[PDB]
DNA sequence: TCCGCTCACAATGCCACACGCGCTGCTCGGCCGTAT
DNA sequence: GCCGAGCAGCTTGTGAGCGGA
RNA sequence: CACAUUCCAACCACACCUGGCGUGUGGC
């Protein structure tokens, strides 16, 4: 994967919800990653490593 | 690739595999429950424990072979003997029966 | 060279206690040293019992009677 | 020579007596002497002496001496194998009772002796030591202290406060623990407890001390009084640290140490025993070199690195070769070949003692040598001891039986296997480059076993179903069907002859051709009614092809089924009529005849097709032009303004399809004509002798999609998203590919490619599930002698015939006697086999349904009799006792998984879902039956339906069924019951946009309990004016209006309640939130007409039904994202609080009371309305279902009905026929266990999941008293769970999940029959299954 | 206070890496091998 | 303080929280 | 007196080394 940001989408039945995710990603050429994703509910979320 | 009886692994008595060497060939599960399928406990039993297992009962089995006496013996495994003691030695009765 | 077997099939319930009277008859043959009934083609044992068991005159009941006489004889001449 | 096993805790002394000697010498080997360690670690009054009738010291090797030990040595001469099998004791300085019984899940140390695990833990650990003999103390005999309480309460109580820690702690607790006493506490406290989470817990205790107080256990058992020792072949080093610590107790004990340090000690050598229990779940962590720790009794059982799993079941085998394979096609089909290097290594020892028989080599040494030199006579002796030796191929992977087979051996050249071709096709071996593996059998037995059962002969029927798996293959049938295919003129036109033997003189003497229409001789044997054949001699005008062919077809065949075109259908129809009328002895050499003229044949005819061989239609390219510019002017019409992009994408889709449709049928078309020869005449056009075209329609190798690519344009590729593309090929193979076309072309191949090998990847894993569940059973009983079935009917659902009644039914016994329409007609009996003329009756008798036996029906504990089985499907014959059917129907059902793609495009609605289209249409003529019957004439003539169960089925003009149609919630039918309409047109209708509330009787309507602005707004139409009222539902409402549930009340002409014919409670259509009113109050209502349109979804769409993975969740019977809910109680629905997280509803029946309580998401809609009584079962949201509530709510037939419906549903949009015998038996092991709901006067409760057959026979005993056996429900649940909830603990603890599975079994105490065969395998014993099963029973006759 | 809901394992399951099966010098913890 | 050894430089399921009314 | 373990004509006893594998940790 190209060193940048990317958008990924949980779509289909993914968590029994029926409802599409979308999580940005960053990833460096090396280093430590990054996301920011949503859930079912409204809260964004970040994660690390 | 053939291997008729040759050598056997230090930690394993049982037969090694590998063209460029005197190996013989796997026998997987599959194939188990192919020949489980059909009969043959007789040959299953020779399968298992008569050709890859029991060390004295293959050269008891060629001894056999070699003066025409084409009959198997039983066998019970050894190891089988080392797991059931190991199971009382456990601290759990080994509740076998016949 | 034994080819066909369902008529032995036929004859016997199921092939386990035919395969099982045919290796007790096979074993009481080869490494038995006794004699058979059947005309061979300088084969095996298996195909001759195979053959025997096929013609009739050999089964699971006829085994167990002359194997049974066999040893009353003996008990008899061991006196 | 074992009985079932059985593991628990039983009589440590006599653990002890059964092995001597001490090792309690801490040092590991005195390996500086060389004199026998008599307390050592490598001791041998333990084990024994270092070698077989040799002393430890080597000063004595004879048999003199032996009888008295040496004057130092202690060594008793004898043999050295007693080492590996006798143990002895590593002595103790403090009694442990365990570390691995706390980390079980529960803990089995403290779930015994009313302790919680920490409580036990700090018991044994140094954290706070038990406190015992309080004395004049205010605490209890059984209650932990701390150290403290224990501190403090020493001052108030010097000496008579005591306190132990650790091994003899626990030991002196077990010990003071009458278990029986509390086990009667126990069961008194469940009986006055009343909870869920205590409940549980408790009834778990119970039982768990209930089974140990009724076995042979013992509490103080548990401590490990004595400690075995492990013989040094075989934690050494762990046992003699241990032994160290023992030593350094009784170094530092011995002397009356104080109570803490021989604490300490004792809590040390705990550590110690549980360092000898578990390398990790004590809490320590050891390492033996360079951080690389050592094992405790096992690390890791499970894998291919552990005992009881892996080397136990799998392993490498000798006397087995390995080659490559290619065609042997001289060779008979009962033998194969073999290399003379492969079959001179595989058969040493038989040559050497065929030699040593004779006066050709005595010795062991010159007969090797003879043998390794190969002398040119010893030919004769490998020649002859294969003559009738034979042995056994395999192929790598093996999916079903015929993996494996037995074949005679001929010696040839080449390190090359040759093989039959006529086998390869069951092997699923093609001669690409696979290689196989050759086994001997090795043994006498083993020899006639393989040539009884496994013979290649013996089988010719698949193991999945009864048709043959021998069928041709290409080559041959090719062959055939160009000797066959008569043309119009040839050598020899319309000449006669007398027999076929001048037939194949005057082809192979080049006078006249091979195919032309000519009047034979052919003698025939018609079979009689007896075992005679009745010969008559007749005329017939057939081709010379066919003529020579009756040479080979024996007697009893007629002459009708040589006289077609020989097709792959026709031939394999063929061998089956030949078997089924010949039997099996003349099939053999019968197909193998046919195989050798194919052969010849197909050689002598030289087919071959070339670059003038696929002609390319002239109006191809003109259909190519018309296409490309109707989609032209579609797209410009597009461009226009006039249509969306949606519209236009599926015109142009729906044109290139008919574009492609059109000039492959052109293609087709003129692929057989253009063949026109002079026969006597002008024009006598026929079939083509095109050689693609002998190669397609022939079926032999080409299918009609592939020459339809090849020749006429390829067709229409799709992305990975499945959507076509709008720029269909429109080349052929024959043409060039253009650059885009072959990379679209490569774009959608790639993606099935990596479908098929990860689909050939996964396969196995379910075939190992599919092994594992259901190979516990063996058919012990003949007869099980009963009445109970399953109804069987042709599968009619959706089209005409789906899958017909005699393949349904025919291998199996009726349970019931099949009654003809005829009353009192008994023609087909009870306990009846079947066979193809008996289907034949049943089929001329009309019969629709048939009570069959099951194996579900089969009440013989743990197994099947074979009466109630079926056939073999392998045999012609009834199914015998003792062959493992578990094992066979997983295979046959995992065997042609390698057919099942996972996702391509397959998603149910792919085309359109929509329930306006849902007018049914039929075609056959006949009477009408309607299964839930709510019909009602309504105020304008027309008949409207009241229900949704309600099923439509065409009776026959013999009194079947032919077609079943549902009908929606609610629908219209212009039809009644018993109409005699015929077929071809549609007569219903529906709307999917929404639900009606259509009415059933005429009359007024109001707003009767409703009001605006608190539960119903005001919105109007923009489409025609009036306004539509909008009842709001849980969400969109205030606390004003959560109490208030709207309807609307119908009414008589006059205005008042109606009076519903034959009941006289008045009906009112009750309106739930967000529904839509649109006629509204004061409105003549037209009966039978929509009224209020409340809102529906009608778009979802998961159907994966075309897929592996959905095959997989049947057998798993996994929980569906959103299920099919049912109600689990009759009666009506009444709805309560909401809003609690989501909705609730509640229902209650005439009968009792409301105890069900449920929950519905608020994205999921209802099916029927609150004043509908409805029945229990019945579909609430529409969607998958989940098996559970099916099972427990319709009975044990309805869900294997259902369940063998969707499998082969499956399989046959794959195109695969298997037998429902396999699912059958499959879904049965899938139940094996149930559930306990009312007690009764039995000795368990309902809180016990016991096995099935257990509480059956159970009530065995029961029969003959009054007193109530049992209360069993069945609830199947996943093969993974069921196999892990084996009764058997040798089969589970190899299985998966080995650690807690270990744990399990190894703690249990339970007993386990063994019925079945893992075990065997696990052992070693002959399997109770094949030649062995009755081999069991003969030693069952006498003890 | 019990009831949904989900996370950390436990363990189908494989996979990745460090290394060892046949590196050497340094530093912390425990050391008496026939009438042994 | 003396000898011996390890360590380094190189997908299904369940118990147990965690809200959740 | 007492156990007793012997310096062992043809010849049975003095036969074979090796592969790829394994440990630990981490992952869901
Ligand atoms: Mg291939
Ligand atoms: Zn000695
Ligand atoms: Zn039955």
């Amino acid at each position: 994967r190209s060193p940048g940001v990317f958008f990924d989408s949980d779509k289909g039945k993914t968590h029994s919800s029926g409802k599409v995710l979308y999580n940005a990603r960053i990833i460096p050429y090396r280093g430590s990653w990054l996301d920011f994703e949503f859930d079912p509910k409204d809260n964004l979320f970040v994660r690390i490593d | 690739h053939a291997r008729s009886t040759g050598s056997y692994s230090l930690v394993t008595q049982q037969p090694l595999g590998g063209k460029a060497q005197f190996g013989g060939q796997r026998f997987g599960e599959m194939e188990v429950w192919a020949l489980e399928a059909y009969g043959a406990a007789y040959t299953l039993q020779e399968m298992l424990t008569v050709k890859s297992d029991d060390v004295n009962g293959r050269t008891k089995m060629y001894k056999n072979i070699v003066d025409g006496n084409h009959q198997m013996e039983p066998g019970m495994p050894e190891s089988f003997n080392v797991l059931l003691k190991e199971i009382r030695s456990l601290g759990i009765n080994i509740e076998l029966e016949d | 060279a034994r080819v066909t077997v369902q008529d032995a099939v036929e004859k016997i319930g199921n092939r386990f206690d035919l395969v099982l009277v045919a290796a007790r008859r096979a074993r009481q043959m080869q490494v038995g040293g006794k004699d058979p009934l059947v005309p061979e083609e300088n084969d095996k044992t298996t195909v001759i019992a195979l053959r025997e068991i096929e013609e009739g005159l050999i089964n699971n009941q006829i085994l167990d009677v002359r194997e049974r006489q066999e040893q009353q004889e003996q008990e008899a001449a061991e006196l | 020579e074992f009985d079932a096993i059985k593991i628990a805790l039983a009589s440590p002394d006599m653990i002890r007596s059964w092995s001597f000697g001490e090792v309690k010498k801490p040092e590991t080997i005195n390996y500086r002497t060389f004199k026998p360690e008599r307390d050592g670690l490598f001791c041998a009054r333990i084990f024994g002496p270092v070698k077989d009738y040799e002393c430890l010291c080597g000063k004595y090797k004879r048999l003199k001496h032996r009888g008295v030990i040496c004057e130092k040595c202690g060594v008793e001469v004898t043999q050295t194998k007693v080492r590996r099998e006798r143990m002895g004791h590593i002595e103790l300085a403090s009694p442990t009772a365990h570390i691995w019984f706390l980390k079980s899940l529960p803990s089995r140390i403290g779930l015994l002796l009313d302790m919680p695990l920490r409580d036990i833990e700090r018991v044994l650990y140094f954290e706070s030591y038990v406190v015992i003999e309080g004395g004049m103390t205010n605490l209890e005999r059984q209650q932990i202290l701390t150290e403290e309480q224990y501190l403090d309460a020493l001052e108030e109580f010097g000496d008579e406060f005591d306190a132990k820690m650790g091994a003899e702690a626990i030991q002196a607790l077990l010990k003071s623990m009458d278990l029986e006493q509390e086990c009667e506490q126990l069961r008194e406290e469940l009986n006055e407890t009343n909870s869920e989470t205590k409940r549980k817990k408790l009834t778990k205790r119970i039982k768990l001390l209930e089974a140990f107080v009724q076995s042979g256990n013992k509490p103080e058992w548990m401590i490990l009084t004595v400690l075995p020792v492990l013989p040094p072949d075989l934690l050494n080093d762990l046992y003699r640290r241990v032994i160290n610590r023992n030593n350094r107790l009784k170094r530092l004990l011995d002397l009356a140490a104080p109570d803490i340090i021989v604490r300490n000690e004792k809590r040390m050598l705990q550590e110690a025993v549980d360092a000898l229990l578990d390398n990790g779940r004590r809490g320590r962590a050891i390492t033996g070199s360079n951080k690389r720790p050592l094992k405790s009794l096992a690390d890791m059982i499970k894998g291919k690195q552990g005992r009881f799993r892996q080397n136990l079941l799998g392993k490498r085998v000798d006397y087995s070769g390995r080659s490559v394979i290619t065609v042997g096609p001289y060779l008979r089909l009962h033998q194969c070949g073999l290399p003379k290097k492969m079959a001179l290594e595989l058969f040493k020892p038989f040559i050497y003692g065929k030699l040593e028989l004779r006066g050709l080599a005595t010795t062991i040494k010159a007969a090797k040598k003879m043998v390794e030199r190969e002398e040119a006579v010893v030919w004769d002796i490998l020649d002859e001891v294969i003559r009738e030796h034979p042995v056994l191929l395999n192929r790598a992977p093996t999916l079903h039986r015929l993996g494996i087979q037995a074949f005679e051996p001929v010696l040839i050249e080449g390190k090359a296997i040759q093989l039959h071709p006529l086998v390869c096709a069951a092997y699923n071996a093609d001669f690409d480059g696979d290689q196989m593996a050759v086994h001997v059998p090795l043994t006498l037995e083993a020899q006639l076993e393989a040539r009884a059962l496994m013979m290649s002969t013996n089988n010719i029927l698949s193991p999945a179903n009864g048709e043959p798996i021998i069928v041709p293959s290409q080559d041959v049938v090719l062959g055939l069907y160009y000797m066959t295919r008569d043309c119009v003129n040839a050598k020899g036109e319309g000449m006669v002859l007398t027999g076929p033997k001048e037939a194949e003189r005057l082809y192979r003497s080049g006078l006249a051709s091979l195919h032309a229409r000519v009047k034979v001789r052919i003698t025939e044997y018609e079979k009689d009614a007896n075992g005679e054949l009745v010969a008559k001699t007749s005329l017939k005008d057939t081709t010379v092809g066919r003529a020579i062919l009756w040479m080979i077809v024996p007697k009893g065949l007629p002459y009708s089924i040589v006289n077609q075109a020989l097709g792959k259908k026709a031939i394999s129809k063929m061998l089956n009529t030949c078997y089924r009328i010949l039997g099996l002895k003349p099939t053999v050499i019968f197909a193998d005849q046919i195989m050798y003229t194919g052969f010849a044949y197909a050689a002598r005819s030289g087919a071959s097709v070339g670059i003038d061989d696929m002609v390319i239609p002239e109006k191809k390219h003109e259909i190519i032009s018309e296409a490309e510019a109707e989609v032209a002017e579609i797209q410009e019409q597009f461009q226009s303004g006039l249509v969306t992009a949606g519209e236009r994408y599926n015109k142009v889709i729906d044109i290139w399809a008919a574009a492609n449709d059109r000039v492959s049928k052109a293609m087709m078309d003129n692929l057989q004509t253009e063949t026109v020869i002079n026969r006597d005449g002008q024009e006598e056009k026929q079939v083509s002798f095109n050689s693609i075209y002998m190669m397609a329609d022939s079926g032999a190798r080409g299918s009609a999609a592939q020459i339809r690519q090849l020749a006429g344009m390829r067709g229409l590729m799709a992305k990975p998203d499945g959507s076509i593309i709008e720029t269909p090929i429109t080349a052929n193979f024959r043409e060039g590919l253009n650059v885009l076309q072959y990379f679209i072309s490569t774009h959608g191949a790639r993606k099935g490619l990596a479908d098929t090998a990860l689909k050939t990847a996964n396969s196995g894993y379910l075939t190992r599930r599919l092994v594992d569940v259901a190979q516990d059973l063996v058919v012990t009983e003949d007869d099980c002698g009963t009445h109970e079935g399953i109804m069987m009917t042709p599968v009619i659902e959706g089209g005409d015939v789906k899958e017909p009644l005699r393949d349904r039914v025919l291998g199996r016994v009726t349970a019931e006697d099949v009654l003809k329409p005829g009353t009192a007609d008994i023609l087909v009996p009870r306990n009846t086999l079947l066979h193809e003329q008996w289907c034949d009756l049943l089929e001329e008798n009309s019969v629709d349904a048939v009570k069959v036996r099951s194996v579900v029906s089969c009440d013989t504990d743990f197994g099947v009799c074979a009466h109630c089985y079926g056939r073999d499907l392998a045999r012609g014959h009834i199914i015998n006792k003792g062959e493992a059917i578990g094992v066979i129907a997983a295979q046959s059902i995992g065997e042609p998984g390698t057919q099942l793609t996972m996702r391509t495009f397959h998603i149910g609605g792919a085309a359109s879902r929509a329930a306006a289209e849902s007018s049914i249409q039929v075609k056959n003529k006949g009477s009408i039956k309607l299964s839930n019957v709510k019909s009602v004439v309504n105020s304008s003539g027309k008949l409207v339906i009241t229900s949704r169960n309600t099923e439509l089925k065409l009776i026959d003009e013999f009194g079947r069924t032919k077609e079943s149609y549902k009908v929606p919630y609610g629908a219209v039918l212009a039809k009644g019951d018993g109409e005699q309409v015929a077929g071809g047109e549609t007569v219903a209708n529906w709307d999917p946009h929404t639900m009606p509330v259509i009415t059933e009787v005429s009359g007024f309507v109001r707003f009767t309990d409703m009001i605006d602005g608190q539960t119903i707004t005001r919105q109007t139409d923009e489409l025609t004016g009036l306004s539509s009222l909008v009842v709001l539902d849980s969400a969109e409402r205030t606390a004003g209006g959560k109490d208030l549930r709207p309807a609307l009340k119908i009414v008589d002409a006059q205005g008042n309640d109606v009076l519903i014919p034959g009941t006289d409670m008045p009906a009112q259509y009750f309106l739930p939130g967000k529904a839509i009113v649109q006629l509204e109050d004061g409105v003549q209502i037209s009966s039978g007409d929509t009224l209020a349109r409340i809102p529906q979804e009608s778009g979802g769409t998961k159907d994966i039904t075309g897929g592996l993975p959905r095959v997989a969740d049947l057998f798993e019977a996994r929980r569906p994202k959103e299920p099919a809910i049912l109600a689990e109680i009759s009666g009506i629905v009444s709805f309560g609080k909401e809003t609690k997280g989501k909705r609730r509803l509640v229902i209650t029946p005439v009968d009792g009371s409301d105890p069900y309580e449920e929950m519905i998401p608020k994205w999921r809609q209802l099916n029927v309305f609150e004043g509908e009584r409805v029945e229990r079962g019945d579909v609430i949201s529409d969607g998958p279902e989940a098996p559970h509530d099916i099972l427990r709510l319709r009975g044990v037939h309805a869900v294997t009905r259902y369940i063998v419906n969707e499998v082969q549903d499956v399989y046959r949009l794959q195109g695969v026929k298997i037998n429902d015998k396999h699912i059958e038996v499959i879904v049965r092991q899938m139940l094996r266990k149930a559930t306990i709901v009312n007690a009764g006067s039995s000795d368990f409760l309902e809180g016990e999941q016991v096995e099935y057959s257990r509480v059956k026979i159970a009530n065995r005993e029961l029969e003959a008293n009054g007193k109530v056996g049992a209360t069993y429900s069945r609830d199947l649940l996943g093969i993974t769970k069921a196999s892990l909830a084996t009764e058997s603990f040798i089969s589970a603890a190899s299985f998966q999940e080995t650690t807690r599975v270990l744990t399990e079994a190894a703690v249990a105490g339970k007993r386990d029959e063994l019925r079945g065969l893992k075990e065997n395998v696990i052992v070693g014993r002959l399997i109770p299954a094949g030649t062995g099963y009755a081999y069991h029973q003969d030693r069952m006759r006498r003890r």
